[PDB]
């Protein structure tokens, strides 16, 4: 892949961390339908607090019926508020033309 | 250069500031734990506890 589709620059980079894929339960290209990805992202007193659960959920129209506690992920002292988030997703080339 | 003068050697700086920022501890150095006994009336501490 390319890290420019993302940013352009990086300035004054201070904390860079590398760890699990924690995007278990991975499958083929088209595995979806068959497991559903929670998360939950938290800013607590500088705790940032990533939770997680990645549960094969045989899907109906939306979110089933049930419970699963997120268990924790992990906890970064970062100490930065967060006020606007976005969404990343991921997009396949042609392979074949230019 | 390896063969150095004390007085002008690559000295080493090891500068371990205690920095005290918005957010709990998370760091120690604990180079002290003991030994652990059982079925016994102790005094005992876990990281804390």
């Amino acid at each position: 892949e390319s890290e420019f589709r993302v940013y352009s620059s990086a300035n004054n980079c201070t904390f860079e961390y590398v760890s699990q894929p924690f995007l278990m339960d991975l499958e083929g290209k088209q595995g979806n339908f068959k497991n559903l990805r929670e998360f939950v992202f938290k800013n607590i007193d500088g705790y940032f607090k990533i939770y997680s659960k990645h549960t094969p959920i045989n899907l109906g129209r939306d979110l089933p019926q049930g419970f699963s506690a997120l268990e924790p992920l992990v906890d970064l002292p970062i100490g930065i508020n967060i006020t606007r988030f976005q969404t990343l997703l991921a997009l396949h080339r042609s392979y074949l033309t230019p | 250069r390896p063969t150095y003068g004390v007085g002008h050697q690559p000295y080493r700086v090891v500068v371990l500031s205690f920095e005290l920022l918005h957010a709990p501890a998370t760091v120690c150095g604990p180079k002290k734990s003991t030994n652990l006994v059982k079925n016994k009336c102790v005094n005992f501490n876990f990281n804390g506890l």
